[PDB]
């Protein structure tokens, strides 16, 4: 019948985000998930850079951080294997030796520049002790629009979940999902493809079965919140943990088991309209991050989204050590970096060969 | 990873050869490529470099003075090869010739073009070489 | 900091259903979604048979209803195209000409027997006028375990959503989703693969964009409830409507448009671990149901689940009319049935050819 | 900026139930919570009656159950203390010695007749082992309209929650709340004032703090579900457990402690528009149910709703024992019943005197 | 059946906030809702002060804003009627002519000092056009602990809901409720009594029945969100709109109708453990805000919580006009302010008399 | 719980007394009330009952044959008392007189009326009684 | 849909032929297959049927009495064909020979086996036929 | 709102009076209170003020020079009154005496004390007064 004339946007079925960047977001997500390519995660904080420079005894100055990023970004040829680079805010405004800003350099070489837009972990207050939320939604629209103006086309936001006593609190599952979903739609409104990172951390004594069950519970709520907030699924990406046994569990898992636990979990919760999954390496070794990603791209289970990488330490660890922070080590660093990029490129294609890798 | 050089051999003075540089698992279109040579008992000298293709003015090239006018370097990104056409060779041109990749992003943002260097400081992935002997 | 030892099943992340039939459910769902095969929906109520027999002047007796199902179930060769048959409760216990019960006949020929387990539509009371819930969860476990005992291995439950004024009430979105999910987990506990049917009905003046948005909103809530109730995703099937313009909207859509609106909606909500989608024909003609299903299997959009059919009228309309309720029409009826079955089998494979089909 | 004209009932803020009995439900709820009066819960199942008849050696026939209810319903004078009687379905149609049916008898004496409309506890399947749902929503509207037609004006539906290992599963919290809310709204549509009974059971070793925290968690979800389904708050009643230590906990609590834990829990979740709370006696002794209710009606905490009783064992235990199933014991049985009725009537007013009660 | 030992705080039924200020929060909330007293809302922004000073021709400087608050805060005797004062961030650190900071002055006179801690309205992005969220949760813990350190003991956070076409979007109902609940639990962690202000705005052509239905829907979701986040109900306050016809509806309602629509809505959603309701005046006149509150405290409907005021314009409008920004008008301004305070004090007790008023 | 009888005493034959029945914590309007008497060495006999008040015809009464015409029973629900006016007392009327409540719901649905009985099977809450002695000596 | 018959021709009496029955897009393994024949000016008569393959005991066969001992019917489900080997042909065998599918589910649950019938009532999808002429004087 | 003064009258020189200041619906404990006077043909002059009670130390007072030593002001917050004891009255003390409240928060935080002023600038809610005439005649 008929009683009141309302806006379509006031009705629950019409909650989808209206953004003028929709077609551009979809194209960026396709570019970012190109076959045989993945993301380089170079978005470490200045503090986190002190832990990377510790082993090589390099002072944590803004210039040494620039040379650290320059070791990889001004390396020729990595566009064969890297589709996008997650930049830290500081690096977005720094310049390469070519005279361009790093966003300009990356777009000249067909690489999508992205920016980490979250403002770090804080205590959750609700839930259990040790659980953390992520700050940064205040003033987000102004920040994201400014990153877009200087050339960025995607962003990354990280929430963490601490498995304790085989479980996580329902407070952190509800709250962090709502944070990720709100972040996603604000990014798409400003023209950045949001990378939604709900990381079930590896720390703890839990086995791979506890991780599987917590990960599915956590990611399912993330997906539910994304529906509620009206995300554009085709212009969105997920950066999840791999389902692996806890770091201090004493248990071990083969690459095929990790692949089966991970892909079957994703297949239960992740809508196939989502273009790509860019796994974080977390607490895996360089070889293990290539080994596991390869196993997932040989899985018989359903996997309609692209399974690729968004690696930080798993792409730079050997490179930083060979670099030594010295200009004489640049050649060795880029040799190490490019080898890791090539291995993970093959792992995305399912043709990674462990014998062609480190021993 | 390594490049594969071919085309060298034995020629009489005034003759010519055509050196080829091929790549297995690497796309050469992303690099500036340089040809080098080393004679027995001396250091490795730069012969010719070629930048990446600049749309649409082609690639930039450079040559060692002792070789300018006689050698010509070219690249075919489709066939993934770099060629060094050596003409009117003197016996002081005898050496084993190497191709290598410049691992530095050789871009000139002031002029908006890719360039190259014969220096060899930033070159890597040297092949095994190909011997070129010019003698009567 | 106080601690307590609890059961894992008391923790929210451990809500997955524990059923001893899990491996059998997964195998049945694979069998039902075999390439080139779909389901025959023969689960009409005694009332619904009254409208099927109206045109041919056949009396609505239990025996004529038996011959109605026998016209198709004792037709040779349909195992080429039909992976499972949704049976009515009455037909489960009726006997074929071979001497077997119809579930026994279907299991001899490799076809999975299924049963409609819902108890019909009722007024929702909440929400808007004209919206309906589905009854039947009281005593469900007792019924399902008995259907399993007589050979059934999957079931079907139908909820409807009536688009009025471009929307549906939030009461019907929440309640019907909660009903379907509860039905799904009770079925899997009893060893039946649940066919979850959330049908956004064709009636009304809404356009295809309204159907897309209501369908996505409705199906997303169904999926969310399935998560809450702990369904075994790999042993479950979805029977949705296709996204099409309203029956009295005055708008029309091509097969390529219907496929894009439908697949893009499913891809936004439906987990890939779900083995198959068995579309209902609803208010489409026989040729149109094959044409739309074929277009779906030629879509460039993501579709990790099997896209197949669970057709009733779209498989029997010509068969009933050629049959005429007379034994002399059996040969023509089975010829019509088998043609519709082969056409939709090709449509599942993406190889349906409209020129090899009817012209009217 | 596109617009559509919709029904108000399709908008989430307009989900309140439209029932023609709204004015009568509100008046009935006021009558049921009249000062100094409470409810007699006489709705035990045929199974439960064998456990009541065990000690007195009375055979569990429909006629002996009739005499059991007649011992109290044909007792003169209980209208001073009893505002309503929860009847079992069997008793609604049985006849008193006065010649009328028991609903007619209660209606002649100004007592509101009510009916238990749930169909008993079943395994929840979801959640943890030992947790239970309540059946009976199929065909509910038909049943309730018949109870109203024969004189019933309120109803009762019981869900239970089993504290195990200091907690309950989230599945039972959502599902049982959703069941109670749907039951409540269907009752008000048919003209019965719903008594919503979410009983956190006394069984187990948990302390009064575990009961407090589980009860608040459970009752908050019941209230949320009632909002979602659109209950008429002013024509609704709650029948909760009191917050007490577990039966096998080894801990004890005073009446004033039980009063503080119970009222402070209710004050956190229960809207003041709800007219009344009719406590269940559960696993308390006869005297404990009277003193605890008395302590709550002397509480300094906020309690805008009427706090009264809906007792079964706490009103009949002594009555059955003095009756013995023999016609000679009727006088002694009715003396025990009427004493308990008067004690709880005074407890409702807060003027219960422990010295006027039984010895220990 | 496998078993695991977990923390109680990991179980959903144990989600209540653990704060060391719990006993103090409850005591503050009792103090703020003392019989016959209400709150003075003096938390206008620098922008909002430009609209107040427009009529009197006073320049909008930090010093004139200080004198604006001083006209009321250094008026003797208002502690008879005012239990707490909501301060703006600027005023928290400004000093009175007595030499104290305004929080110190209020604590000397037994008045609870409070602070508005939200960071203003922003576009909701989701939902319908014109709907707004409230910013300010980033760094909230650091701000609240600093406000507590300088003497504040409660805070205020305002979310708004715009009735358009007889309804509001479900996005704004869910999102704004979640913001208020998160704000409330963070405040109690830092020792501030949260005043939860979910204002269903008066703008629009909607009738009082539309306002009733949207208000109940909005407030019920706020209450549900407060349950989810584990608020301490006994140390919390609500600052809702009154249920009234739309400003441009052409409809009118009596004080007795407004009281019935408002109390019956609150009674359907608001737990009685919540100590007090401090109504916002919004778009009501000075006399109408006192008249409506009086009707609210003479209602037969259930109202277990204290029904009082948290008025801004309804307490200062006549005072500012008589003040004129000139030192000669201070005596006249304070006479008007104290009269409004006495009227609303009587309205809280249910003894407001319209004939003793303007 | 117990009722309180009063009004008895010692009288000469042909005289009269008025017995009163009072209740503290019970509303008598909900019960049928009966007067009984027991002489030393005899069983307890019913004297008079009065039903609850029927809104159209008032309350119903009944009497033992030995007292008809001489005794009159009445009830005042407002004052919460039941009275037995005993006239023309014979010495065969000497006994202890008791008040009691009928604990059975005495309704007759066939005739739509409350009634009472002179029996005592369903009576309870007997008082302590009051002695009535009719004698010449 | 239609079957394809082949193998017919002209032979002298006492000779033999082999008729073949083929199907394009249908799997014959699901049907009982029958060979029929019609002589000019006569009705269509059943010659031989073959049931579906019974696991372990093979397919069941039947023949018209006038043909027992001379014709042999077989089926190859892998090659999707049915074969009729006709031996010792008489001049009374001249006719057009047809292939057809039994559209009835020919299962005998009492004996637990698939069967067949030479009756043409439930046969369908008749082909165009193949001519078999047995004559010496041609 | 306005205060109620009392206690004035006619006395001979050297005598004494006690003026009282009362409030109906106002708590005087929240104000500094001042006594003022107006003489025939002269303007209103301050006579005595008293501050609010300073916790543990009592109230601070001040007086006009012409009355120091003879007048004493006190306050009773419990009885809600302000008293002015006028002793040994001279003829220049004849006037109408008024009570008033200081509407300014008279606190001095450097000095940690409530204070008062006899200046009438910030006083309000003047009563009707009470006449005091000191005369022989």
């Amino acid at each position: 019948s008929r009683r009141v004339e309302v806006l379509l946007t006031q009705l629950p079925a019409y909650n989808r985000l209206k953004t003028p960047y929709e077609e551009e977001l979809i194209e960026t997500a396709k570019k970012m998930t190109a076959p045989g390519k993945g993301l380089l995660a170079a978005d470490e904080s200045t503090g986190s850079c002190s832990k990377r420079f510790a082993g090589i005894g390099l002072s944590n100055t803004a210039e040494h951080r620039r040379q650290y990023r320059a070791l990889m970004l001004e390396c020729a040829g990595f566009e064969q294997y890297i589709s996008g680079v997650i930049l830290h805010d500081e690096t977005v405004y720094q310049r390469a030796s070519t005279g361009e800003t790093f966003p300009q350099l990356l777009r000249r070489r067909g690489v999508v520049p992205g920016i980490k837009t979250d403002c770090g972990l804080e205590p959750l207050v609700e839930g259990a002790d040790g659980e953390q939320m992520t700050a940064g939604l205040d003033g987000y629209v102004k920040r994201a629009k400014k990153y877009y103006a200087v050339g960025c086309r995607f962003c990354k936001w990280r929430n963490v979940y601490k498995i304790q006593n085989g479980t996580v609190s329902e407070a952190v599952v509800r709250f962090n999902a709502e944070t990720l979903a709100r972040y996603a739609v604000l990014s798409q409104l400003c023209g950045l493809v949001p990378i939604v990172e709900p990381e079930v951390m590896i720390d703890g004594t839990h086995d791979i079965e506890t991780c599987q069950r917590v990960s599915q519970h956590v990611w399912a709520e993330v997906v539910s919140a994304l529906h509620r907030h009206g995300v554009v699924w085709e212009g969105c990406l997920l950066k999840p943990n791999m389902v692996v046994p806890g770091a201090e569990s004493g248990q071990t898992a083969t690459a095929e088991q990790v692949a089966e636990y991970t892909v079957k979990t994703l297949a239960r919760v992740l809508p196939p309209a989502l273009p790509g999954v860019t796994f974080l390496s977390g607490g895996l070794s360089e070889v293990m991050a290539s080994e596991y990603l390869n196993a997932m791209n040989n899985s018989p289970l359903p996997r309609p989204w692209k399974l690729t990488f968004s690696y930080a330490r798993a792409l730079q660890s050997s490179a930083i050590k060979a670099w030594g922070g010295k200009s004489s080590g640049v050649a060795a660093g880029r040799r190490a970096f490019m080898h890791r990029a090539k291995m993970n490129s093959l792992a995305q294609l399912g043709r990674y060969n462990r014998g062609d890798d480190d021993k | 990873v390594q490049l594969q050089e071919s085309g060298g051999g034995l020629v009489q003075p005034g003759g010519s050869l055509r050196l080829s540089c091929a790549a297995s698992e690497t796309a050469l279109t992303y690099y500036a490529i340089g040809w080098f040579r080393q004679a027995p008992g001396k250091e490795r000298e730069g012969v010719s470099c070629i930048s990446r293709i600049n749309s649409g003015s082609g690639a930039r090239t450079d040559y060692a003075d002792s070789v300018k006018g006689r050698f010509t370097i070219s690249r075919d990104d489709a066939k993934n090869t770099v060629t060094l056409q050596m003409n009117s060779l003197e016996p002081e041109d005898t050496a084993r010739y190497y191709c290598a990749l410049d691992t530095t992003d050789r871009y000139d943002s002031a002029n908006g073009r890719y360039y190259c260097t014969i220096s060899s400081d930033t070159y890597d992935y040297w092949g095994q070489g190909t011997q070129v002997t010019v003698s009567s």
